[PDB]
């Protein structure tokens, strides 16, 4: 929709910087939120980052595309997989040391 | 001709569906052409018996319209858009058709419902689909609480083989016993 | 497994204009969903090449955000984080009409209002940080027009099933339905004309019974 | 049989449909069954009389048979990316019969329809047709326009609204004002 006008990015710490330096990602100040959230694989937890994938796919209505790193999705596979709805778009891109692994993607799976 | 002079003149009309009379779904009465002109009359009777027979009865059949309306637009477009409630819906009407409705008269346990063992049937079915509508609505998932509750369920449509034979005092204690333990399986997988 | 319509010649005409119908819907939705198969086709083959590109482009913006970062001496992602009051990159949808259906395609903007970057206060290797800036907006573009893409493929598919799933209902329930109710109706009004044949031999008997005998 | 040879022998026939009646869309006729075998005839007097008669009534049939066949269409398949002329000959056919072939005869203003009067709204229904169809030709989309020239629409719906009892020289002036509304709409 046109409301969706924002970028999701869920990755490792340095692709969230390079997200950051692109600009798509931005704290809204009035809504104290922020779009692209840094959150690693010894940070926070698994169930913390279901969580935040789950707010950005549903409660962060702004976001219309989702970055979120392989490494991440390996451990968010389940709630991808259960993210059926088209919006917001899902996307697994590599982390680093951590190529890209066509089998772990949950938009070629349907193929 | 027979059949149209017939259901003018007669005030209850057991229509029976080939469909049914296949499959080995006896008795095969189609439940939605079917009609009895003494429901009105026979509240005296069920008030003074049974009193929540016509109101279990008027649930049952309202249950079995919804479930024929979304088989209807299932068969044509999936059941892949379905509310949980309405998937409650189809499953306790295939439920109620699978073991209610169907009755094997040539079965011992089956031969002879009689009237009290019928309503109190009724009574296990309905609670079962109203606990299953309340879970839900609570919250939780349909598939998930089949999963939790397939023994109450089964028990459920077991019912059917209690004997009369063993009396009213003796069915009614199992039926009684039935619902309270449905009524905490439904409240313990919530 | 007929439809409940009275026999009648205006009942048996309407069941005629209904199959009739019934047919170039089943026609005209089996060559829809041909022409949305083809577009899935291509939309997962680029799909396919799009998910390469853009792993590639992020390997590449992942080695010049590493050279950026090693060139400014410290992780300029807190500083980064700090200066994210706004957005300068926004995505606005458009409804591109491919075929029959009304895919929804993402299109990427740049907003000038808090355009300025993270550059400043940096320290050292400004020249690196606007490269690495620049190369992650290319990648940026890229990552918007592939999940572009894959919104389009995934809403290909569900109206491509969507539509096949409408044309095997309609042929194996309809057709069947249909051509089972006109043959119930020609059946009806075939009785119903043997039964007046009959009435009117009847009546033939009865008169050549009474010439007969006058 | 009493029908078929009805028909058979008379020249028009002016067919009823059941369904449209039980909608109270009166007169209710069978646009697609019904027919006329004196419009060669009446050429001459349309050409002495109102000159443009016998173009918009062949107009107005054309319209009516593209949009029933885009109205089967619409009913196949669910109405899927339907082509901007295609959704302005729908909306106008549906205007068409829900303000041109509906009357009300038993009410005032509908009761009696004249020859001068029903031209003038036959001349104004294809001219919004065209103007629309002209417009999103141009480039303008018909969302947007519509939007627009809801006005235009009601103007143009109540023609039927137009009283005929205030004369020829104040019904035919009153549709001048209506295509020239209608007109000005085509420059916005």
């Amino acid at each position: 929709a046109e409301k969706r006008t924002l970028i999701a990015v869920i990755a490792d710490e340095d692709t969230t910087t390079g997200l950051l330096l692109a600009g798509i990602g931005q704290i809204t100040p009035e809504t104290q939120e922020k779009n692209f959230f840094v959150y690693q694989e010894g940070k926070t937890t698994k169930e913390e980052i279901t969580d935040k994938f789950n707010h950005f796919t549903e409660e962060r209505d702004d976001i219309a595309i989702l970055l979120i790193n392989q490494h991440i999705a390996e451990n968010i596979r389940a709630r991808v997989d259960s993210f059926t709805n088209a919006f917001p778009a899902i996307l697994e891109i590599p982390s680093k040391d951590h190529p890209y692994d066509p089998e772990k993607d949950s938009v070629l799976k349907r193929v | 001709p027979v059949t149209t002079a017939t259901l003018g003149i007669t005030q209850v009309f057991w229509g029976l569906d080939k469909k049914l009379a296949q499959r080995k779904h006896f008795p095969s009465i189609n439940t939605s052409v079917s009609y009895s002109k003494y429901t009105n009359v026979l509240n005296k009777f069920y008030d003074s018996n049974y009193p929540e027979f016509p109101v279990l009865r008027d649930r049952m059949k309202e249950i079995l319209s919804n479930a024929e309306e979304l088989e209807q637009v299932v068969q044509l477009v999936g059941k892949s858009a379905l509310s949980d409630s309405d998937k409650i819906t189809l499953d306790v009407a295939t439920l109620i058709k699978e073991d209610f409705l169907q009755q094997n008269g040539y079965s011992t346990y089956d031969a002879f419902c009689p009237i009290w063992k019928t309503f109190d049937m009724m009574r296990a079915f309905i609670s079962y689909h109203d606990e299953a509508q309340k879970a839900v609505a609570n919250g939780a998932n349909w598939s998930k609480l089949a999963d939790s509750t397939g023994d109450v369920k089964h028990a459920v449509s077991s019912s059917k083989f209690f004997e009369p034979s063993r009396g009213e005092k003796e069915v009614h204690g199992e039926f009684e016993k039935l619902l309270s333990t449905m009524q905490e399986r439904f409240a313990e997988s919530t | 497994n007929r439809e409940q319509v009275f026999p009648t010649r205006m009942t048996l005409g309407l069941m005629k204009t209904k199959l009739k119908g019934a047919n170039q819907g089943y026609s005209l939705l089996k060559r829809k969903s041909e022409a949305l198969t083809k577009r899935f086709r291509d939309i997962t083959k680029r799909i396919d090449d799009a998910k390469q590109k853009m792993g590639r482009v992020m390997q590449t913006a992942a080695f010049s955000l590493a050279e950026v970062s090693y060139a400014t001496g410290e992780n300029i992602g807190y500083q980064v984080q700090e200066s994210v009051s706004t957005a300068r990159f926004k995505v606005r949808a458009r409804q591109e009409n491919v075929s029959g259906v009304y895919l929804s395609q993402f299109e990427s903007y740049i907003d000038p209002e808090i355009n300025d970057f993270r550059l400043t206060g940096l320290g050292r290797g400004g020249q690196q940080v606007q490269r690495a800036k620049e190369i992650y907006s290319r990648a940026v573009e890229t990552l918007v027009e592939l999940a572009s893409l894959q919104t389009a493929f995934i809403i290909l598919d569900e109206v491509i099933k969507v539509t096949n799933r409408r044309v095997n209902a309609i042929e194996h329930v309809i057709i069947p339905r249909t051509e089972n109710t006109i043959a119930y109706i020609n059946s009806e009004l075939d009785e119903l004309d043997r039964e007046e044949f009959y009435r009117l031999k009847k009546v033939q008997e009865k008169k050549q019974n009474e010439t007969a005998k006058l």
